[PDB]
């Protein structure tokens, strides 16, 4: 007969559906984050704080579960495996600091990707002290690698910084403005950038990520109601 | 790149002597097989609703 | 099959002028975007410049901004890049790289070490 | 000083291949096909809609008995659906949340999965003790897994993202035969009806035919302008169709060593994500990125019908063994059955 | 009957109040007693006026009556009489003003259910659009249609006919009892969505998932308590035929929390607005461009939150200003259902795309 | 009575019911 088979299938469907609802309750309470960046960017220091393909980092803050998924093992071509991270809350970007041009081009490619238009990205300018020492030593120069630095003016309208070399402040804000020009050149208001200036031993990176995720979720909720 | 050059050239040499039939008879076989099994294609010829499982 | 071959490049004095031309074949030149890639000897791969479809958007890296001129046309299926103001620090191998996708602007993996659509390239070196 | 003569030999061999292909080509397939009658207008509606997945679906594989299918999605879940009753037979919680492919064994005893972990895992279903666990985990790949297919219960073929294809064998854990020669990421692969040949469409705009028994390529077809995202053998086994990102579908011949026809249209430009064939091979069901699937007459290169029932882009589709119905999976976590 | 006795009781109650006023008061004209309201002392004043007594349905609290001492003697009766011709308050001019408003309510309410009956159908038909936000809208659209349905049938079935109320039927009281609860149910649901808006924007935004069992209790279960309390206190104290009276203060019991809930909704709107303007400061978006869409966001939130009931609370005494307040408040109240439907269903973006995408498939099939 | 805007609908119904279907009170003459 088929009555007993149908009954067993119905009860198995019910049990699997209950398990799926439980896993849906669990799944929607966590936010997925993608850690991306070039080599020698200091992201390994953050990873160690806490071969295979993806290293999972389960960390939580303020009773909110975050799932950061570093994708270092995969090959350099990223065109076919970058489409997977289209449902993540944010993409953490780490910039090594012509190594800057490669990072700029990668950010430009990510920004205008068709399947990556929805996701927003978090910008982390790692190795700030390296930039400070490089600009103070004077052995290297940025004018040859960037024929706009001299004419660029420090945005004194908004530059609240502790005491330090003003030249390196101009350099940091120049890099930030260079990133922002590509970010807002073709932006359609569907994704935004959240630049941050951080060092290699900054313990406030998790707080910055939490604040950026909160801002992204608030903006998405506002847009869902057509307010924005 | 010098060793990859030899491996590519030997792979291409292996592909150089393979047999190739005329396109006409290949196309003839391709559409003959297509027309031979045209009846056994539910997507081609609709099957009666009673027979099909997805109703 | 895509086949990008290069022309030009030789031992010339610094500060001279050369010309590199890529005659595209095996694909439609109008739809795709084109980028230029340089390989500095003893160092990693580098990006030179890119020109959008129909010559709409043109950009260069900082090291060559204000010096080099790139021009492409869809009728002849050719890509040119003007050579001028040569210095010994610019000695590198230049390749013609094709955009992965049509009617798209992200254009990923141009700098990737192993690229299938990248041209063979010709050596450009200035000495005395 | 040995580089130049290698390059000249390579280009001379390429010219010889071109001349040989030109010699064996006399008339296109379209010219010999125009005499037959067209298929006419066809339409198939969504008989069954399958819901329950949390994230987007990347791949699926129909069963041999045309009764059960397995779908993989980015929630770390594997679901074995019942097509007729829309009942979830099994729900395997995956330990990896970025699975990109799945496979169904011909006997139905085992299933496969792969994603952004370079590890292919085999799970046992016939065991009935209240637990379903991974039997064997296959490790050794460098690139990401893209597509895996089952040859037998003790042999599986996997195509990774590091330009290599490996023939594994379960219950041992080590690679039997490794296929190399590609220059781009191998996106998809398909097995011939006789389980002796298999093709692989890489990101270098070429399809390369391999031999499982000996372990090297036989023929290379090229003929495309962009990365090939999907590939599927013709039911006769002497042909196959490929789908690339430049919105063109091309059918090749294993004997002519050249392309036969190109399926495309001017008004649509979307990368094909999946290519499948019907029982007779007359209809070429190919997915697209414009939120719908198109049915193409393989012999005439004329559109026969449009399947628009997915909110998101279609990423996986496949016709069952008996050809009763075709199921397509999109990125909106919805699985639909078309008949 | 009972309502007529109340007016007579008020006339007798005012006499006692008049006696207290005369006792308290020690060239003023003598204060005589009139039928409805005793007049104060005027030092030989001419045309001195005071507000209309309005103990009768004919009278209204707007008009004023006046007379002149040395008090006006009526030529017909040769006796003291006060001019009350201006307190008729049923002239055709003011009746025409209410006549337009009566048909304005019917036109607005009938059109509101038209735009809402198919707006609700779209949400339930399209499962893709379904979400946590949609469920609250489905309940809000459900209570909007039925509340408007009662208003249409209340103004055409029990109001125009006086024979239905004279017989004093029990079923008529039940109909108004259902009307009182359901009308408050629509207004209480504004706070339920207002709390939801405050939950997904400013406070506890990360936790998207939340149980709706509390929202349903406040949306439907909570409004039952004030209606039941109002029903029991009316029967014991002020029991009028069909309970359609508005001249009693017991209606504040059901209308108290309704106004209180909308007051809280006003604070929620300000919190959302201050967050919206704050988010744009970091974006550095143009100063002159954010003003037009900031008020636009507030404008579209008025029909959803029922803000207009808090901004224009009280009717003004001035005739011209009172005319404006009657024309605009009734327009917003009666067309509120249409405004809500046309913004969150006929103007929503992903609703439009689904409809266009669905229509494209239908034309392909046909 | 209730002067809030929420009672506007009830006010119109109450006002129309009395006016459309009443007895009218004579303002003057014998009446005070």
């Amino acid at each position: 007969d088929q009555r007993n088979e149908e009954k067993a299938q119905r009860e198995a469907n019910k049990k699997i559906e209950k398990q799926l609802q439980k896993d849906k309750q669990v799944y929607r309470a966590t936010h997925r984050l993608l850690l991306l960046g070039a080599g020698e960017s200091g992201k390994n220091t953050i990873v160690k704080q806490m071969t295979s393909g993806i290293f999972e980092t389960k960390f939580q803050v303020d009773k909110v579960n975050f799932h950061m998924f570093d994708v270092g093992a995969q090959r350099d071509e990223r065109r076919k495996w970058i489409q997977c991270f289209n449902d993540v809350t944010a993409i953490i970007f780490v910039v090594a600091s012509n190594r800057l041009q490669a990072a700029l081009k990668l950010f430009d490619s990510i920004w205008n990707n068709k399947w990556l238009r929805d996701t927003s990205v978090i910008l982390f300018l790692n190795k700030q002290d390296l930039l400070a020492e490089k600009v103070l030593a004077g052995k290297s120069k940025i004018e040859d690698y960037f024929p706009e630095f001299a004419r660029y003016t420090t945005p004194e309208d908004a530059t609240p910084e502790p005491g330090e070399d003003p030249r390196v402040t101009r350099a940091k804000y120049f890099i930030r403005d260079e990133f922002l020009r590509i970010s807002t050149a073709s932006g359609d208001g569907r994704h935004y950038c959240y630049p941050h200036f951080t060092c290699s031993v900054d313990t406030e990176n998790i707080r910055r990520v939490f604040n950026d995720c909160r801002d992204i979720i608030q903006r998405m909720h506002l847009r869902q109601y057509e307010l924005l | 790149s010098i060793a990859q050059a030899r491996k590519l050239v030997e792979q291409l040499k292996m592909e150089a002597n393979i047999d190739r039939i005329k396109v006409s008879k290949a196309a003839a076989d391709l559409m003959a097989y297509c027309e031979a099994h045209a009846k056994e294609d539910p997507l081609l010829t609709p099957v009666p609703a009673s027979e099909n499982p997805f109703r | 099959q895509v086949q990008l071959q290069e022309s030009g490049g030789g031992l010339v004095q610094p500060g001279g002028s050369l010309r590199l031309s890529c005659a595209a074949s095996g694909f439609t030149f109008s739809n795709y975007k084109m980028n230029w890639v340089r390989q500095a000897p003893g160092k990693g791969l580098e990006w030179v410049s890119d020109i959008s479809q129909s010559g709409a958007s043109i950009s260069y890296t900082g090291s060559v901004k204000g010096r080099f001129t790139i021009s492409r046309d869809n009728a002849k299926n050719t890509l040119y890049l003007q050579m001028n103001s040569l210095k010994p620090e610019d000695t590198a191998v230049y390749y013609c790289a094709r955009c992965p996708a049509p009617f798209t602007r992200d254009c990923f993996d141009v700098t990737s070490t192993t690229y299938a659509y990248r041209g063979q390239g010709t050596q450009v070196t200035v000495s005395s | 000083s040995e580089l130049d003569q290698l390059r000249q030999e390579a280009e001379q061999l390429k010219n010889q291949i071109r001349d040989a292909r030109k010699a064996c080509a006399d008339a296109t397939l379209s010219q010999i096909t125009n005499n037959i009658d067209p298929v006419g207008r066809i339409q198939m509606r969504t008989r069954r809609t399958l819901r329950g997945h949390l994230a987007k679906i990347y791949a699926m594989h129909w069963g041999t008995d045309s009764r059960l299918l397995v779908s993989a999605s980015q929630d770390g879940k594997l679901i074995i659906w019942d097509s007729y009753t829309t009942n979830k037979v099994h729900a395997i919680p995956l330990r990896s949340s970025w699975v990109m492919t799945c496979a169904y064994a011909p006997s139905g005893n085992y299933v496969a999965c792969g994603g952004l972990d370079n590890i292919c895992s085999i799970y046992n279903l016939k065991t009935r003790e209240g637990n379903v666990r991974v039997s064997r985990e296959l490790a050794g790949h460098t690139g990401y897994l893209s597509c895996c297919r089952f040859l037998d219960d003790n042999q599986i073929v996997t195509s990774s993202g590091d330009t290599t294809c490996a023939l594994w064998d379960i219950e041992t854990g080590q690679q039997t035969t490794t296929f190399t020669g590609h220059t781009g990421d191998v996106m998809s692969l398909s097995l011939a009806p006789d389980t002796r040949l298999f093709v692989s469409g890489a990101c270098d705009a070429s399809a390369k035919l391999w031999d499982v028994r000996e372990g090297m390529c036989r023929q290379t077809f090229t003929g495309h302008e962009s990365d090939i995202n999907a590939i599927c053998f013709f039911p006769n086994g002497n042909a196959f169709a490929t789908g690339s990102d430049d919105a063109t579908c091309r059918l090749f011949d294993l004997r002519a060593d050249q392309e036969l026809m190109t399926y495309s249209h001017d008004n649509i430009i979307c990368g094909i994500t999946s290519v499948s064939f019907s029982k007779s091979g007359r209809l070429l069901l190919a997915g697209y990125d414009d939120f719908n699937c198109n049915v193409w007459d393989a012999l005439k290169a004329d559109r026969a019908g449009v399947l628009a029932g997915h909110d998101n882009r279609v990423s996986c589709l496949g016709v069952t063994d008996d050809g009763m119905a075709v199921a397509t999976g999109s990125w909106d976590s919805f699985l639909k059955i078309w008949n | 009957p009972f309502l007529y006795v109340v007016g007579r009781k008020k006339m007798m109650d005012a006499q006692y109040k008049c006696y207290d006023r005369m006792q308290q008061l020690p060239p003023y004209c003598n204060r005589t007693w009139d039928g409805w309201l005793c007049w104060d002392d005027t030092p030989a004043g001419v045309l001195s006026y005071q507000f209309c007594p309005d103990y009768f349905p004919d009278f209204d609290p707007s008009e004023k009556v006046t007379k002149y001492c040395d008090w006006f003697k009526h030529p017909e009766n040769n006796r003291t009489w006060s001019n009350y011709t201006m307190c008729n308050a049923f002239t055709p001019e003011k009746l025409k003003n209410a006549y337009v408003l009566y048909y304005l309510a019917i036109v607005g309410h009938s059109l509101s259910i038209f735009t809402l009956v198919i707006s609700l159908g779209i949400f339930v038909f399209f499962r893709s659009l379904g979400c946590q936000r949609v469920t609250l809208h489905k309940n809000m659209f459900l209570t909007y249609i039925l509340n408007s349905m009662i208003i249409i049938i209340h103004l055409v079935e029990v109001v125009p006919n006086g024979e239905l109320v004279r017989r004093d039927p029990v079923s008529c009281k039940i109909l108004h009892f259902f009307h009182q609860y359901m009308m408050a149910c629509n207004y209480f649901w504004m706070l339920c969505e207002g709390i939801y808006l405050h939950t997904l924007i400013v406070v506890a935004v990360f936790t998207e998932k939340q149980r709706l069992r509390w929202y349903y209790l406040l949306g439907w279960g909570f409004p039952l308590v004030p209606t039941t309390i109002h029903a029991i206190t009316r029967a014991v104290y002020f029991n009028d035929n069909c309970w359609l009276s508005v001249e009693t203060h017991l209606l504040y019991i059901i209308h108290g929390p309704v106004m209180a809930a909308l007051v809280v909704n006003f604070f929620f709107l300000l919190n959302i607005v201050r967050v919206l303007v704050t988010k744009m400061r970091e974006t550095h978006e143009a100063e002159s461009h954010m003003y037009l869409k900031a008020v636009k966001a507030t404008m579209i939130l008025v029909p959803l939150l029922g803000i207009q009931f808090v901004v224009f609370p009280w009717r003004p005494s001035n005739k011209m200003l009172g005319k404006i307040y009657d024309y605009v408040m009734h327009s917003l109240i009666h067309f509120q259902g249409f405004f809500v439907a046309t913004i969150y269903c006929f103007c929503n973006n992903e609703v439009q795309t689904t409809v266009k995408r669905q229509w494209a498939q239908f034309k392909i099939q046909w | 009575k209730c002067n809030t805007a929420t009672c506007a609908t009830q006010r119109l119904a109450e006002f129309l019911r009395h006016s459309s279907n009443n007895p009218p009170t004579n303002v003057g003459s014998n009446t005070p």
